[PDB]
């Protein structure tokens, strides 16, 4: 029987073929791993939101060109799709006080269709408050993000920007290869208007925030270069990110 | 340890509870290991008196006569004690009063006049250890009274566990001295009067060594009586604390060790004969031990001595025939300091551990000899006859135990504790510690106490500040931290993931020991020898591990045995292998195993009953390894192992490396350990298989394809090495895809050759692929196929 | 297992990350390395596994941080699982059990910031029903030392975990400098708590791996 009964060593085993992530998935998840040793939680909200939630809690404040250049989703006068998450901060910001962070993850909407943007991109919006931090502070760790999520193999250089929930502003812009720069993320600390209408005092509290586009920064990272492909949801295409 | 609660109320009387002294005793740093009683729960025993006793009318048993207790009335109580005679003094059960043990006293017929509450021995009252017979409680004591208040049974016998930081209190003093700078109440120490010595000289000592033996002392003590009664106002002081009795003077020299901790005994001096003289020995220097051993040394044991052969180690054995014996008629006494750096390993080298051993190694109060032997001689000539000579002092002024100049400054102490505590406070912590304080400006100058052996350093101030002001009288704070990100890496693996996997698969997760038999490991792996253990705890487990089956098949036919079958475990740890160019001598890799037997299904409705098999712990195991890892290049072949089947077993590889062993184990080794049913094991190096590779995409193309069938006729010699492999390196734009569904070994291909179903989806990267160019791509891989003696089919 | 990773993630988002080493160690990286030093009464309570002469099983988890600390420069903070041996076979004692040390090691840290975070670890494993209270006790390789020491409800109190500031002549023989550096340390014993909250009694029960009683815990 020893010497006889042999079977075929090298057939295929039996079993059933695991399957992957979605690469945005993947990326939101090791930034969240990133964010989450540093002491960061997570917080999550709703997705559509009146005007007090998305616009007039960020000091835009309603006759600003800031209503037409987000290109939203309205659907009467007091409704829409979010087009940044930060709601989901704001709601959190107001209930408790006043020394902790977190971190959001979450779907925005914005009207353009192109072979360069697709009208749902995930956004990932940070969010720090605490005494005695400032831009040194933003630097030193936006730079670790960097140097961490890619191997250091690239270069930043700070530029100044404008986004109105935030001022000082700000731009971080990694050095590519193909072209000159591309622009990745952008932060800044947190206008003073923004927390004196939720509850915090701007005279000895401070803080800052980040906002980074996943599907440029998953496209940067694996060599994607197509962003309307994310979202037909090929299986020749997701089969390879497992 | 062990001591009672009323001896250390003689020094502190805290007046807490009887019951919360035990708590703020482990608040000082004594672990106490539990309150235990002294006696039984009764309800008074009162002690009286008996007269003009009597023998037995007709029965066996003696003491047909009265007591008496003290009441007006005179009532007949007997009794049948064998020591019962006329003029002792005995506690007695009476009417009102409950004797433990639920045997309550009656009024029945025992072989003569009834008994109405007998007398109370030791065992018979509550309390343990009976020696003859009736309590034999000394006179001119008042009667009437109770027992439980006369005898102070209302105390309770506590068991503390000194740390080896502490080396002053294991005993009275030793307590007392802490918990009364615990709790700030003052300290009465017991006021101890000279001796007056009245006689002629004593036989002069000399000590020849000077580094290890700072002081000794003794005093003759002539005309004792070593016949003369134990007191029982001492011997129930040493009844709690779990000490027996010999006979008077290792009693009285038992009580000052542990009221002081200074350990002492006895000499005898006629069986001296040339003074006494103290220093090492010789080597293949031989004396006696109690035991019935004949034990040595080797150079280095101080042992007291003479001009003679010697008679008794340093602090640690005493001698059986140079002690006291019973015709004694002078005492010498040891009272002896010793260095503990030189008293070290001298118990356990020998085997041998005994009280005064275990306090010569730790520390001894050195300032302690002119009250100790003092006490000592006391409690001796008051209980015995004769009277003392004076003091023998030896002692060596610059060789003691000095004391360094311990400099503190406010910047370690706020910096340590993280609390700010006032000078003026620390200044009286320290001084009713016991130091000397000379205090500056923010600086503390502080040298220590003698009988402490644990503060030379700052932080043994600090941490005796602390101590003494408490530990949950300091508020909390969370740390302050920088928050640096740290680094990562994408491109490998952790442990958690591949288990989660496992949990996933259907695999229970166990955890055995990792030192097993060495019976039943050599049959596992013979040829290579064991790492061996000296001292194990049993045969049992006396080896290291050389892989993981040992416990696994230990595991298996535990489970198996307890009508419990089925079982999937794994188990992750780190085997030894022995080596030589290692860094110990044994190599050690973490390694990741694993065992599968049992049903397959567990007794499915549609799903049949078949038990499990090689290709089914090999694709169970591919997705373990080779998804989370490469699958780049994973070859398997066939490589022996004398523990497991030739042919239903592989070693799989990841590129020119042993990494694995899987398969089925020997159908002969199932013989031994009983396992029944057809198991399966798989073990794995890991950190091997400890890197994932990062994806990178490509151009994805969108035209159809088509299944291609071929049948290749082969021999049944090679499995699927040269067939499912070499299909895909012919043409890097045609072939992507190979299956297989159907093996051909009926009736109509000839015997002892195969023919394996060969499918595949043939496709191109820029254009689609039509019936001209697919026929190009099957017929070269035949071509490259006729090198394996076979071609495909004709069907 | 799932109190280890457990107590691995409540110590993951403080930020420290683990460390593991091997298990047969030599006298100088278990002994004579945490300040014993040799003539000490610690080389027979601690019930070694002995070899020849320089050779012994683990007895405690802290050759993996002492050869963490000798390596890299200051100031980095590391937690370690594994497995220690100790020489007693009781129905209360197993001769193995996993201990998990603790290490941290930055500037201007004290007891203040070890009873801040030890209870705050007790108060998140716990679900906040138990008091704690810090009493002395002695470890040769942490001075000023304690134990923490919960509050029980079938006894009076059951000793969970140890802890202390971390001796200069620790630090001295690394490559710390003890006059601006400090630190502090925590050892606790995984079995005793996972039997504490799972109410477990049986303590050798968990090494015969019965998948009776090992079901349950899914």
């Amino acid at each position: 029987r020893l010497a006889a009964e042999t079977i075929d060593i090298s057939l295929p085993g039996r079993r059933i073929e695991n399957g992957g992530l979605h690469p945005v998935t993947r990326t939101i998840d090791r930034i969240e791993s990133f964010f989450g040793e540093l002491g960061f939680t997570v917080a999550t909200g709703p997705e559509i939101e009146d005007d007090y939630h998305n616009f007039d809690a960020l000091n835009i404040p309603g006759h600003h060109p800031a209503r037409a250049d987000h290109d939203t989703f309205w659907f009467d006068a007091t409704r829409l799709l979010r087009t940044q998450t930060s709601g989901v901060q704001i709601r959190t910001m107001k209930a408790q006080q006043p020394p902790i962070r977190i971190i959001a993850p979450g779907r925005v909407y914005r009207n353009d269709y192109d072979q360069t943007h697709t009208p749902m991109f995930h956004q990932m919006e940070g969010l720090i408050v605490d005494t005695n931090i400032s831009f040194t502070n933003l630097k030193g760790t936006l730079h670790d993000f960097l140097r961490n999520f890619f191997e250091e193999d690239l270069q930043i250089r700070f530029r100044p920007s404008y986004f109105p929930f935030t001022e000082p502003s700000a731009e971080v812009d990694v050095m590519g290869k193909n072209g000159k720069w591309l622009e990745v993320l952008g932060c800044g600390m947190v206008h003073p208007n923004v927390l004196r209408n939720v509850g915090i005092d701007p005279e000895i509290y401070s803080g800052f925030a980040f906002g980074m586009g996943m599907e440029r920064l998953t496209m940067l990272r694996y060599g994607v270069t197509d962003l309307r492909s994310f979202f037909e949801n090929d299986l020749r295409f997701l089969k390879q990110f497992k | 340890m062990k001591f009672s609660e009323l001896w250390l109320r003689e020094w502190v009387n805290p007046a807490i509870d009887s019951d919360a002294l035990a708590n703020q005793i482990t608040m000082a740093g004594l672990e106490v290991d539990g309150v235990e009683p002294v006696a039984g729960s009764f309800n008074g025993v009162v002690v009286g008196e008996v007269v003009e006793c009597a023998q037995h009318p007709n029965a066996d048993k003696l003491r047909v006569t009265k007591v008496n207790v003290g009441g007006e009335r005179l009532l007949d109580i007997v009794c049948g004690a064998p020591n019962c005679r006329q003029g002792l003094k005995v506690a007695v059960a009476t009417i009102g009063a409950i004797l433990p043990g639920d045997f309550k006293i009656k009024a029945a017929k025992l072989r003569g006049e009834p008994s109405e509450g007998m007398l109370c021995s030791f065992s018979e009252l509550g309390i343990s250890d009976d020696h003859s017979g009736i309590i034999e409680l000394p006179a001119d004591a008042p009667l009437g009274t109770d027992i439980r208040e006369y005898l102070k049974l209302d105390d309770n016998t506590i068991e503390i566990s000194v740390t080896p930081n502490r080396a002053d209190c294991l005993g009275i003093i030793g307590v007392a001295r802490d918990v009364a700078v615990l709790n700030k109440a003052p300290l009465q120490e017991p006021e101890m009067a000279p001796v007056t010595a009245t006689i002629s000289d004593t036989l002069p000592i000399t000590v020849e060594a000077a580094d290890a033996c700072p002081r000794y002392l003794g005093r003759v003590v002539k005309g004792i009586n070593v016949n003369a009664p134990t007191p029982l106002w001492m011997k129930e002081k040493l009844r709690r604390c779990g000490i027996r009795s010999i006979d008077a003077v290792v009693d009285v020299t038992n009580y000052v060790l542990l009221e002081l901790g200074q350990p002492m005994h006895a000499f005898d001096k006629d069986r001296i004969d040339g003074g006494i003289v103290v220093r090492m020995a010789k080597e293949g220097e031989t004396v006696v031990l109690l035991d019935g051993s004949e034990a040595t040394l080797n150079a280095d044991t101080l042992v007291i001595a003479d001009h003679h052969k010697a008679l008794g180690i340093a602090g640690i054995f005493w001698g059986e025939h140079s002690g006291v014996n019973g015709e004694t008629q002078n005492v010498l006494l040891e009272c002896a300091y010793f260095n503990p750096l030189s008293i070290t390993g001298r118990a356990r080298r020998h085997g041998l551990h005994t009280d005064a051993s275990h306090r010569y190694e730790r520390g001894v109060d050195p300032a302690l000899q002119y009250k100790a032997i003092e006490r000592a001689t006391r409690l001796l000539l008051d209980i015995c006859g004769g009277d003392a000579g004076p003091i023998i002092d030896v002692s060596n002024e610059a060789t003691l135990p000095k004391r360094a100049t311990i400099t503190l400054r406010r910047s370690k102490l706020d910096r340590l504790i993280g609390h700010h505590i006032a000078d003026e406070q620390v200044s009286d912590i320290l001084r009713r510690l016991g130091c000397e304080v000379t205090e500056g400006q923010d600086e503390w100058k502080a040298v220590a106490p003698t009988w402490r052996f644990d503060m030379e350093i700052e932080e043994d101030l600090v941490e005796e500040v602390a101590r003494v002001y408490g530990y949950n009288n300091i508020p909390d704070e969370p740390i302050q931290a920088g928050l640096i990100m740290g680094t990562h890496r994408e491109a490998d693996l952790s442990l958690k993931r591949v288990k989660t996997m496992l949990n996933d698969k259907g695999y229970q997760e166990v955890i055995t020991y990792s030192f097993v038999d060495p019976k039943v490991q050599q049959l596992i792996h013979p040829g290579a020898e064991a790492l061996l253990l000296p001292n194990p705890i049993s045969v049992e487990m006396s080896a290291m591990r050389l892989s993981l089956w040992s416990g696994l098949l230990a595991t298996v036919v535990y489970n198996q045995n307890r009508q419990q079958n089925r079982v999937r475990i794994f188990e992750t740890g780190l085997r030894f292998v022995p080596d030589t160019q290692a860094n110990l001598g044994i190599r050690q890799d973490l390694m990741l195993a694993g065992v599968i037997c049992g049903n397959r299904y567990d007794e499915h409705w549609n799903l049949a009953k078949e038990t499990v098999d090689f290709y089914d712990l090999k694709g169970d195991l591919e997705a373990v390894l080779d998804l989370t890892g490469k699958l780049g290049d994973i070859q398997f072949k066939a490589e022996m192992n004398p523990a497991l089947h030739p042919g239903q077993s592989a070693a799989i590889y990841l590129k020119d490396e042993r990494i694995g062993f899987i398969g089925v184990v020997h159908p002969e080794l199932e013989r031994k350990l009983d396992l029944n049913g057809r198991t399966l094991v798989f073990e794995l190096e890991w950190n091997k298989l400890a890197d994932r590779i990062v994806p990178q995409a490509r151009e994805i193309s969108r035209f159809p394809a088509n299944r291609r069938d071929i049948a290749v006729v082969v021999a049944e010699n090679v499995p699927a090495a040269d067939i499912l492999s070499e299909c895909k390196k012919v043409g890097v734009n045609q072939v992507v895809g190979v299956n297989l569904f159907d093996v051909y070994r009926g009736k109509g291909v000839a015997e002892g050759y195969k023919s394996l179903a060969i499918s595949l989806i043939l496709q191109d990267t820029n254009r689609t692929l039509e019936e001209e160019e697919i026929a190009a791509t099957v017929a070269k891989c035949v071509e490259a196929l006729k090198e394996r003696f076979q071609a495909s089919l004709r069907d």
